[PDB]
């Protein structure tokens, strides 16, 4: 589906907090003993509305709401951390799930190289076909 | 019941992932290309004064909480911290699980203590949206824990595409969570003024500090409450936006004109 | 191995409870404030032996209990929910985990239509040889 | 130690899913076709009277308890809730986790209260079986908590192939899990029945009806035990299956015939 | 990258603990009831410094621990369980994330026994080119 | 942040598996080759006395502690057991969590009991390692419960390539995580020895055996610290490796030569 967004505003501007994912630590800081505290593990960034990306994202959020509420119904687990990996799961299962009919629409197998090695080899056994 | 959507980006668009169609251009090449986000209400344009808040959460019985994580959020101008009980003294939320942290990010982060009936278990959105802590969004408030209205999205991402100031405002609370909850903003401990849906944090800490400079706090043992008349002024969102004033003593309310 | 009951008795069928998964929700039931208590998050579906499927499935469970006692013996969790994913993981990398050798019988590819696009279209090369 | 068994249909069978081959054929497009289920005792023909049933359950220490969940159940005829304390007052049972609750579907719950030795720190299934409580089967038995006794399978699924009573049962109990375990039906607080292992539940739902009805409850503020003569008959499992009766008083025992 | 032993010393062996992952169960040991206590579900094992292994092995939780502990810091989990099977997911979307293209040097189709198979049965069309 | 590293075996040598290339060759056939194993400090050469090692461990607020697991270990020569508290009574260390049991494999328990000012919630590794419990390393040391030190690694494996003893040894102590730590080998409640760092195990076994059988205990019911002198002697690790002294009477303290 698209997302067509349906709230009465928009701020197009996220100024976000997250954790650092790259780069070596400076010296002794990662030691939990030595390092911030609960309060400055923090980073952030800016990210302005290009691609109307940003107002999509808050209509994506707003839509997930309903989805996400009645899985978290129906699991018994009090935290869920497991979404993430699910989805790269089901990712996986959707395309290799099965057997990979090659060129077939749901198999993302590429033969293009493959085509030209052997179509582009056959100029050695028909051109080589000396009397 | 219905799939969770995933977010991902075709033709210079966000769009929610077609679970029925598979495209093979689409590549997930690590599992940090995944990601689970939170955004605020605040950002959709919802009234986030104290008395309009408030009246979007309610207490229910029967429904288990539940938390799921999210690994990103944006930052906040307006949370909240609810210390409230009952007026038997029993307190009407529960205590913050071990690794519920308050948001990392507020701007404004609204105190209210004070009483209600609290005809419920927990206490839940009434617009079924969360309560986010940090990086741990919650079906449910618990007590003296600072939180964001929000929502939560899940993407795909491709592989290439001033400081932290807060302040706290303090206030009290009665019939809290019901159809006439009456609430009030604090100066100091004796020194109050009746709260209302059109002021901002901004006007509150400046009318703040109007009254501890020209000197309008309550100066006896009893409990002192400024009233403001509605001409004093205070349809524009957070992120697109002086001694004139007159006190006059008429407990013991008082007007401010 | 296949499944052969071995139970004093059978209830052939199978009166069965779970959470729903497909359907959408009506109006404001999957907001959690609105929606059902813990009692009446509950479908049902009755079952009956078609295939011997429900007294199979009761000694499957049966047999299932050794295995799965050990594995929780073995683990430190408390509460262990990652048992399907795993099998799901575990799906995955028998069949690629490895490379995938063409027409080998650890390798779940079909060139079935890639086999008749190359040797249909040598009347393109051999056909077309004119003199 | 030794692998799970994951069930899957071929040739019209369940089978389990022989691990060292490779079967391309078996399709798992889905992590919604994989599937933890839990099938209970009763359905395997196992004799569901309280004395037989408390028989299988046994104390032991130096095992940590262990939780494992599953998506769907079968709807049960007997349940059990134990309340079982020691002769000096202390709790046998640890009270529900966070997150358990009881089976969602029985039709008897048999509330067992009463003492004994309870010689270790959890109770266990000493046939090595689960007791499955709301979508979480656990290797040991939670205070005043309903749970069917049962077992776990896992499975790949293809792509393509009356409201609901509950009624409470209450028996006392001395001697709880050791060779001379004593059980009495309870009609009211002060009228009781000698507990046999050829009751059924609705058997001791008609006799309670019939001591009501007929008057032969305790008319004193003293304990009244009633038996039950052999000659007054209650093998055909559950799911394939008035004022005749004379009762004359001999603590007061009696007898019914 | 390559282990470089970095410590003042190396126990060149390693004796370890570890639960049983192979063997069936001795009659009812697996029945929780009847089974060993906490303390006696472990088994043993003494390994050798081949190929310099157990050495390597020391180095290598050394160097892990900063990575780790900035793990550790970034989830709000309490205990992780779940850091293996996020490998697995991310060995597979290493290698089948995308579409493989045959040939590439990123995807791991081998198709060896299919050259041999096509340009092999050439000499029933070309060979039996009979006039 | 950094990519957590996998170890993997190419050309007869445990490597780092390098995650921006891609090796065609390497085979993940079931998700049984990863494992996660945790290594003894020990192995690599540290200094495992008391005094030694409990400064390598300190106090520290503003942390939430974290726990992650590994499914196979090292058994341990020496493993720390601490009941410390502040002056005034109250707790240094959290009791164990729920699930997290003592480190299975060792052959000394050095168990500290004693006091300290214990500036700080939690107590980590100020060198960055974990304290490895029953399969479960966390950051921080949990009251009264047995621990390795030691840190965790992660490995894919191809797929084809005397009992248990242990001795509690008892300390006091006083000033514990500061720069001056006293500490007191216990031989009964009322006898101890003043400790030092270059006492082994076996010399604390064997001075133990030596005070009892020579009977130098006190025998009074005032405490006796016996002190040895620095001639008595005790740079080799533990994998690669009689009645002749004379005590005098000098609380009540005495030397040993
Ligand atoms: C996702 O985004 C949606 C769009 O912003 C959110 O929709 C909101 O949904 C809630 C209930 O779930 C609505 O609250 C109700 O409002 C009605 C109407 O209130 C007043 O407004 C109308 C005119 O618009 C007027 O006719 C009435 O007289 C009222 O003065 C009340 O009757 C209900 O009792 C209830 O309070 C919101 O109004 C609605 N917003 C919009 C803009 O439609 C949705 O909640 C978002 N989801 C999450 C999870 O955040
Ligand atoms: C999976 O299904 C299996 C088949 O239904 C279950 O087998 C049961 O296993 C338990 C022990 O784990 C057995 O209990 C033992 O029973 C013997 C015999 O008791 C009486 O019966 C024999 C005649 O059959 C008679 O010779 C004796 O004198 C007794 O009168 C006792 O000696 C033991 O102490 C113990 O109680 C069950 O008997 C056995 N059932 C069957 C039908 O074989 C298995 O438990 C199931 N697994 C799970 C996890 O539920
Ligand atoms: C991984 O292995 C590394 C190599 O074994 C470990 O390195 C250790 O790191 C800690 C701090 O994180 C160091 O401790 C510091 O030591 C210095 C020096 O102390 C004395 O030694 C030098 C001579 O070498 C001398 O000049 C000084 O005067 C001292 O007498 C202190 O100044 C610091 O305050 C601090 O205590 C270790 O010394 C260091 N070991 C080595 C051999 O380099 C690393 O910790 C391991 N990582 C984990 C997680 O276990
Ligand atoms: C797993 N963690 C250690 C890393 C998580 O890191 C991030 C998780 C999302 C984003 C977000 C964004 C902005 C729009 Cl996608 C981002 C993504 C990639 C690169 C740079 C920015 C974001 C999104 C919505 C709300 C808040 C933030 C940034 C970092
Ligand atoms: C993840 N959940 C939201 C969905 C789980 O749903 C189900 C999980 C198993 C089944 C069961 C069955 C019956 C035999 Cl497989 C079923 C499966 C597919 C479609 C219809 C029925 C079942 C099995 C044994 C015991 C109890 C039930 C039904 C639904
Ligand atoms: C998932 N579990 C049920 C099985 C885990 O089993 C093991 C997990 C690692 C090892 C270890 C080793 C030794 C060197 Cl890799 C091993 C691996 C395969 C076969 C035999 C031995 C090991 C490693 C470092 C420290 C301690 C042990 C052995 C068994
Ligand atoms: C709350 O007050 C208003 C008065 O207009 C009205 O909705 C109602 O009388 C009250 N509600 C309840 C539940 O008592
Ligand atoms: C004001 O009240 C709060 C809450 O009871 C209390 O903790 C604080 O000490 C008081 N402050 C002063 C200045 O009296
Ligand atoms: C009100 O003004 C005083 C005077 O400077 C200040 O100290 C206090 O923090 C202000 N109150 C709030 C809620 O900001
Ligand atoms: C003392 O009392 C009144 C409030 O009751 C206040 O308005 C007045 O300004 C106070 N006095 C001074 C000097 O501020
Ligand atoms: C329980 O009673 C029976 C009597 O037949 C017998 O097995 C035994 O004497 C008793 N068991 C124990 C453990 O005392
Ligand atoms: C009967 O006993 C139960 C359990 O002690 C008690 O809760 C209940 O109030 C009693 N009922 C009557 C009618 O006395
Ligand atoms: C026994 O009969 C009475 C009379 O109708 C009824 O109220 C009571 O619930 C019955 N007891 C049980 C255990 O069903
Ligand atoms: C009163 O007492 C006896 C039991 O002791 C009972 O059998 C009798 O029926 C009772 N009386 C009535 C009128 O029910
Ligand atoms: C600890 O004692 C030593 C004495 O040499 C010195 O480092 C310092 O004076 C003391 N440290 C502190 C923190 O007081
Ligand atoms: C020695 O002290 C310990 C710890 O206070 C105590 O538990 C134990 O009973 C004492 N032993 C003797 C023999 O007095
Ligand atoms: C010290 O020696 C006595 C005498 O045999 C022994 O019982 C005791 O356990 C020893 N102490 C330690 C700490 O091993
Ligand atoms: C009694 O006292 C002293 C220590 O004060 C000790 O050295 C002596 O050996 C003890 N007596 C005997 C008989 O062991």
């Amino acid at each position: 589906e698209a997302i067509v967004n349906a709230q009465p505003k928009c701020n197009p501007n996220l100024h976000y907090w997250t954790t650092q994912d790259e780069g070596a630590a400076i010296g002794l800081a990662w030691i939990p003993y030595f390092g911030p505290a609960a309060e400055g593990i923090y980073i952030e960034g800016l990210m302005h509305n290009q691609d109307g990306l940003i107002c999509g994202l808050r209509q994506l959020a707003n839509e997930t709401t309903q989805a996400l509420q009645l899985f978290l119904r129906a699991t018994t687990e009090l935290r869920t951390f497991s979404i993430l990996n699910r989805k790269a799961i089901d990712f996986l299962l959707q395309r290799w799930g099965g057997t990979c009919h090659i060129l077939g629409p749901d198999c993302c197998i590429e033969p293009h190289d493959w085509t030209k090695n052997i179509t582009d080899k056959i100029d050695q056994i028909i051109h080589d076909f000396v009397d | 019941g219905r799939s969770i959507p995933l977010g991902v980006i075709h033709n210079s668009a966000l769009q929610v992932s077609d679970v029925d169609k598979l495209v093979c251009r689409d590549k997930l090449s690590s599992t940090n290309q995944l990601r689970s986000v939170g955004l605020n209400l605040e950002g959709n344009g919802v009234a986030t004064d104290v008395p309009s808040a408030t009246k979007r959460w309610g207490f229910r019985s029967g429904v288990p909480p539940k938390v799921v994580n999210y690994e990103a959020g944006e930052w906040a101008e307006n949370c909240y911290n609810l210390e409230i009980k009952k007026p038997d003294g029993s307190e009407c939320l529960p205590a913050a699980p071990d690794g519920i942290r308050g948001f990392p990010r507020c701007r404004y982060v609204h105190k209210v203590s004070g009483t209600g009936p609290c005809a419920g278990d927990f206490a839940f959105h009434k617009e079924g949206a969360f309560f986010l802590y940090d990086r741990l969004a919650s079906t449910v408030i618990y007590r003296g824990t600072t939180f964001a209205e929000g929502v939560v999205a899940f993407l795909i991402l491709p592989q290439a595409k001033s400081g932290y100031y807060s302040t706290t405002i303090r206030y009290q609370a009665t019939g809290f969570g019901t159809n006439e909850t009456e609430y009030l903003f604090e100066v100091d401990n004796l020194t109050y003024v009746q709260l209302e849906s059109r002021f901002t944090p901004q006007f509150l800490l400046q009318l703040n500090e109007t009254i501890y400079t020209s000197g309008k706090r309550s100066n006896t043992t009893g409990k002192l409450i400024w009233k403001v008349n509605p001409e004093i002024d205070t349809e524009w969102a957070f992120w697109e936006t002086s001694e004139e004033l007159s006190f006059t003593v008429v407990x013991x309310x008082x007007x401010x004109x």
